[PDB]
């Protein structure tokens, strides 16, 4: 069971920072006198880490849910053993595999089993009257469990259980973490003198138990142990005392680290590849010694950060219109079928008629039609009455649409209907339509009947004659200008869509977009797609082409289709970086040059060199750089650039 | 010609479901798209489902839309009901290049108790008496449920000429409050010996009086 | 994103011109023949539908506000404006100038709407009168003292106590139409009676629209 | 199961009993269009071949 807290004033959680800490082992085996690096998860040196408070002197007492990344850091300068265990889990609900590393005075006990976990478990330690002596009897942390396969018993630790608020005197690290299933925890005790900001020595951590559960953790939680002596009421409200304790929380990030082992076989130091461009001179060399010279460690690439396609200068169409103004229509038994194909199409002059009486259009969104394309589009034209037009739907039961055109429930097609009472019919009687009223059963969808044979009703054949039991299935209209709006003539289109394995011939294409000029940027005109820069060129292209070779045979030229402008194709991304270094025992900045990289900061002639002061001055050179110039640490002083006198 | 026939109000319990129709007099519902607009009281209409079967990016789930074109219905089928649904719904058409909306659905669930009328009364001031104007003001506050009856009374003879009241207004204390005001002469107000105003609220009637001193 | 907001004033007289303008800020007018509309809603009433516009000299009217309904858009500004001939009382209406893309489709971007109010008269300040207590305007423990807003126009009236002191016991009333066309209404406080005499309690009422401020003591009754 | 989004990864066991969604129109889990519970009874028998 579990009790809840009540509002108080805390404190806000603090920041500090790291000095070579979060070093452990990545591997059981042994290496002498080696520097070899790893690719696993690692802290990252000099990085930003959380840090939460534990003292009374005030009622500070934080125990946030924080996620549980790839690999977490969990460092404690712990004194009077406040700190008991950690808990692990995603949804803390009884409907997971929780874990609970949680150690007590006599044993340590790994139980991974769904445990009730409460808002805020805690461990309660209680001061006896007539034993001087601190014990723990508020045993807080969970309800009950429900199924579990994994309970593991490590080795007996004896505890302290009295809290003191006087300065520390050990500082305990953990690591904990999780690959492929399997948990990994690291540890090792410092004996230090020191409140905080952690010294800079070193110190690798080393593994105690190996935890084969199999499953993963999104989340993590801490747990605290609280005295309550004759001072406090003893009530979990608001009144108690927790010592003095400070436990810092930082996330593991995967980097390449280079560690030094000695002869003893234990860590000494750790050098990553990525906080330093210094650190990154020393990894790539597999050596702690660099000397004063060039050295060359990886590339820089300008990432485009947006793409622009356009295929056509704007949205075009094709000859139609035959199909919606025409002289006459078919009619239902037989319907006029157009297949549209290497055709641009535009549906925006579609819907600005403001004349159409009816539309449903279902499966796509009638908004977002144009810029999505389809293989092949089906017109079907037939004309219908006015009643008629709700039977056009897919799952519908009637006269006319089980018998002259089934709509399927896949369909994707597109229904446009207007009133042409005006044309499509005349005085005296328009009868010129025909459509099928009997049937002997159900038809396909997108089947056509055009089947003039008598439905035969009774047993006895007619033998094609007009008599009992024998009815012509095909019948007249009642067309006529004078009727109301219920019956009047409607030209029903049906634009229909093909899923099928082939490039989209008939497609709107990305018509026109924000054109974006001498900036390294991504684009796709119609045959190929290239990251570069698009600058103003001078040369003009014969009216019949497209793109533009050079003598390297590479396209660097093509003319954009939207006003017939030629534009350039020159790549971003030139060469690579540079680190020039003093030596050792002399300095420890650094500067960083660039090959072919156009931008404290001096332009020099061999790229961009940042970091190194511009001289006027000229001395001899011991450090290259290119073109005439090199780089020396002169006169406090600094790293200078200067050109070579001869 | 072509209209959305909406119910006024449609009132259930939170939690249940409910089903809102839109029906349309000559055009078929089939015709043409409907779209459905939840309008908070005091603010801009949103658009609550559109496209008659495929919700807006937004709002829950639990707004769903039904077409049947036989009986010419548009139907909203809204489950599980909340505190934050209580609105107007409109429902759109488009006839033939005339845009017609509906009559409007007011959600409503169907909870402040019943409430005492406390009443005062105030005499026109000296001042406004030397604007040659005179106006009593008959004051109705802190009570439930909000339906209640003015009636002036020049001492036994009533009032009805310069009468105007406000309707009941909810207060802060989830009570409802009210006002009426006699518009009046300075010479009528000193006719007769004293101006009683009486407040009728679940039978009980509250009655004060103010005279000319 | 994109955001509509309207201006114009927001009274009319009778048989006048309206002049409301929308406003678009965020995106382009010209750009995706984005069509433009105008719905109204009357208090407690449902949406009215107005017009229709496109960028182009296109545009549809309502056959009940047919021959009423001028709508021009000028894309140099990028807004658009609707313009209304005989205007009448019942044209009182909240007018939200409308979003929208699908003709047959939806109001996606609904602007905030603006209270339209068919002006009577002329607009003039207001009369402010205090409400003295007595011995019979007080019922039990506690007491009530206010003061009178009378014949004032056009709307609103903000009134506060003690330049907003006191807001406990404060009730502000919604106004309501006079026997000829001008508004009334009070805003009160309620009081303990030991805190009469001992206490000062004036009224601020503000009338923005005519520019007027009157603060104004309220006291017991002097009886004479 | 007879239908998925999308290809899975080898030596991964998927529980989801969400309803597959085919078009773009959802419906809040229910047999109706344009979507199909993606689990499947099988159809063995001991008269078979
Ligand atoms: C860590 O972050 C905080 C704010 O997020 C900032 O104030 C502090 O300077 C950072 N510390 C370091 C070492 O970057
Ligand atoms: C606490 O210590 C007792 C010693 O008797 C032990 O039985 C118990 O398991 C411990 N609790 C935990 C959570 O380890
Ligand atoms: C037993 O535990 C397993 C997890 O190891 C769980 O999947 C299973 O549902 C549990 N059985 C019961 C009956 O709770
Ligand atoms: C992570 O845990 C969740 C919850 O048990 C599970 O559904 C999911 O499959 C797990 N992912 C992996 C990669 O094991
Ligand atoms: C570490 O190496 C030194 C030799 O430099 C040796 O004297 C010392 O005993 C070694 N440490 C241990 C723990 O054996
Ligand atoms: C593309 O359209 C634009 C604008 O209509 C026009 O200026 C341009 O000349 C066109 N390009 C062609 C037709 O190649
Ligand atoms: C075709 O017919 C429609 C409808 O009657 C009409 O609006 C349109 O102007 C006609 N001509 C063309 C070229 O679309
Ligand atoms: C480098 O870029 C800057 C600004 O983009 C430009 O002024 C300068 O001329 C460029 N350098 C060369 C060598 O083109
Ligand atoms: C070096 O001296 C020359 C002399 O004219 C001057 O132009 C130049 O700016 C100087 N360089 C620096 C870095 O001061």
């Amino acid at each position: 069971q579990c009790v809840n807290l009540t509002t108080r004033t805390q404190l806000p959680p603090a920041y500090t920072n790291s000095f070579t800490r979060g070093v452990y082992y990545p591997d059981k085996v042994f290496r002498s006198s080696v520097l070899h690096s790893t690719q696993d998860l690692f802290l990252p040196f000099f990085s930003n880490v959380t840090w939460f408070h534990a003292i009374h002197v005030t009622k500070r007492f934080d125990n946030p849910v924080l996620p549980f990344n790839d690999g977490v850091y969990f460092a404690s300068t712990e004194k009077s053993n406040i700190i008991r265990g950690w808990i692990f889990g995603t949804t803390l609900d009884s409907k997971t595999q929780s874990l609970l590393i949680v150690n007590n005075a006599t044993n340590v006990v790994i139980k991974v089993c769904e445990f009730q976990f409460c808002n805020d478990p805690f461990l309660g330690v209680y001061y006896h009257k007539n034993n001087k002596s601190w014990m723990e009897s508020e045993f807080r942390v969970y309800s009950s469990a429900n199924n579990c396969t994994f309970e593991y018993v490590s080795q007996p630790f004896l505890m302290d259980l009295e809290g003191k608020q006087g300065n520390f005197k050990n500082l305990r690290e953990f690591v904990f973490k999780n690959i492929d299933g399997y948990f990994k925890i690291y540890s090792k005790h410092t004996p230090i003198n020191l409140v905080r900001d952690l010294p800079q020595g070193f110190s690798a951590l080393e593994p105690l138990v190996d935890l084969p559960i199999g499953i993963n953790i999104t989340r993590f939680q801490t747990l605290l142990a609280l005295h309550r002596s004759y001072l406090t009421p003893g009530d979990s409200s608001s009144g108690w005392t927790a010592g003095a304790a400070a436990y810092y929380v930082g996330y593991l990030q995967p980097r390449t680290f280079l560690l030094k082992y000695n002869e003893n076989g234990t860590i000494t130091d750790a050098v990553d590849c990525a906080l330093d461009p210094l650190s990154e001179t020393k990894c790539t060399l597999k050596s702690f010694t660099v000397e004063k010279g060039i050295y060359q460690t990886s590339n820089f690439r300008v990432q485009p950060t947006e793409s622009i396609v356009r295929f056509p200068n704007i949205t075009n169409l094709c000859p139609f219109g035959e199909v919606f103004n025409a002289t006459r229509f078919a009619s239902v038994y037989a319907w006029n079928r157009k297949r549209i194909s290497n055709c641009v199409a535009d549906y925006s002059v579609l819907y600005n008629s403001a004349s159409f009486s009816t539309f449903k259009c279902y499966g796509v969104s009638p908004t977002k039609l144009n810029d999505l394309c389809f293989t092949n589009v089906y017109a079907d034209s037939f004309v219908i009455r006015g009643d008629e037009v709700r039977q056009i739907a897919p799952g519908q039961t009637g006269k006319i649409a089980d018998y002259n055109y089934k709509l399927p429930d896949d369909f994707t097609g597109c229904v446009i209907a207007w009133n042409s009472n005006n044309l499509d019919s005349k005085v005296g009687g328009n009868y010129n339509y025909l459509y099928r009223l009997f049937r002997k059963s159900n038809l396909k969808p997108f089947e056509r009947d055009i089947s003039t044979e008598i439905y035969q009703a009774g047993s006895t054949p007619c033998n094609g004659v007009e008599g009992f039991n024998c009815y012509f299935p095909l019948q007249s209209y009642g067309f006529q200008p004078t009727n109301g709006v219920g019956y009047q003539p409607y030209r029903v289109v049906v634009l229909s869509f093909e899923l099928l394995h082939a490039p989209a011939t008939v497609c709107g294409p990305k018509k026109s977009t924000n054109l974006v000029k001498n900036k390294c940027v991504n684009f796709n005109f119609n045959g190929l797609t290239g990251t570069g820069v698009l600058t103003e060129s001078n040369k003009k292209f014969l009216p019949f082409q497209q793109f533009g070779r050079d003598i390297a045979d590479t396209t660097d030229a093509v003319r954009d289709p939207q006003t017939l402008e030629i534009l350039d194709i020159t790549p971003c991304s030139f060469g690579g970086v540079s680190v020039i270094t003093p030596g050792t025992n002399t300095s420890n900045q650094v500067a960083v040059l660039y090959q072919d990289v156009n931008c404290n900061v001096f332009q020099t002639r061999a790229g961009c060199l940042i970091g190194a002061e511009h001289v006027n001055n000229s001395y001899e050179c011991d450090i290259p750089i290119g073109a005439g110039i090199c780089a020396s640490y002169q006169t406090s002083q600094s790293i200078i650039a200067y050109t070579m006198s001869l | 010609n072509f209209m959305l026939t909406q119910p006024h109000s449609v009132s259930e319990s939170p939690g249940k479901t409910v089903t809102i129709s839109c029906t349309g007099s000559s055009g078929s519902i089939a015709s043409n798209y409907v779209q459905w607009y939840q309008q908070r009281p005091g603010s801009a209409p949103t658009t609550v489902i559109y496209e008659d079967n495929q919700r807006p990016s937004g709002v829950p789930d639990r707004f769903s839309g039904s077409i049947d074109s036989s009986s010419n219905s548009a139907s909203l089928t809204i489950s599980g009901l909340k505190t934050e649904d209580e609105a107007d719904y409109y429902c759109q058409s488009y006839d033939s290049s005339n845009v017609v909306f509906g009559g409007g659905t007011k959600l409503t669930v169907l909870g402040q108790p019943k409430a005492a009328p406390s009443v005062t009364l105030f005499p026109p001031s000296s001042e406004e008496l030397q604007a040659n104007k005179a106006t009593l003001v008959c004051l109705i506050s802190d009570f439930y449920p909000g339906a209640v009856t003015v009636a002036w009374k020049a001492d036994s003879s009533p009032v009805k000429a310069g009468v105007e009241t406000t309707t009941p207004s909810k207060q802060s204390n989830n009570k409802y409050a009210a006002s009426s005001y006699l518009s009046l002469t300075p010479e009528q107000w000193k006719s007769h010996r004293s101006y009683s105003c009486q407040v009728t609220h679940e039978g009980s009637t509250v009655e004060k009086t103010v005279a000319p001193t | 994103q994109v955001q509509l907001q309207e201006s114009g004033p927001g009274l009319v007289k009778p048989s006048e011109t309206l002049s409301l303008t929308c406003t678009v800020s965020g995106g382009s007018v010209s750009s995706g023949g984005y069509f433009w509309s105008w719905i109204r809603q009357p208090p407690g009433k449902g949406l009215e539908w107005i017009g229709c516009i496109y960028y182009s000299g296109s545009t549809n009217y309502n056959p009940s506000l047919k021959s009423r309904v001028t709508i021009s858009v000028d894309t140099s500004k990028d807004q658009f404006s609707l313009k209304l001939s005989s205007v009448t009382a019942a044209d009182t209406a909240v007018y939200y100038c409308a979003r929208q893309l699908w003709l047959r489709g939806r109001f996606d971007y609904w602007g905030q709407g603006t209270l339209v109010t068919v002006s009577s008269a002329s607009t003039k300040g207001p009369s402010v009168f205090p409400l003295a207590p007595s011995s019979k305007s007080t019922s039990g423990g506690t007491a009530a003292l206010g003061c009178l807003v009378k014949d004032y126009f056009p709307e609103p009236v903000t009134v506060s106590w003690n330049s907003g002191a006191l807001t406990s016991g404060v009730h502000t009333f919604p106004a309501v139409l006079q026997s000829s066309g001008l508004y009334s209404l009070s805003s009160v406080v309620t009081v303990p009676s030991s805190s009469l005499g001992t206490q000062t309690y004036i009224c601020n009422v503000n009338h923005k629209p005519s520019n007027t401020k009157v603060d104004k003591k309220v006291e017991p009754k002097s009886c004479d």
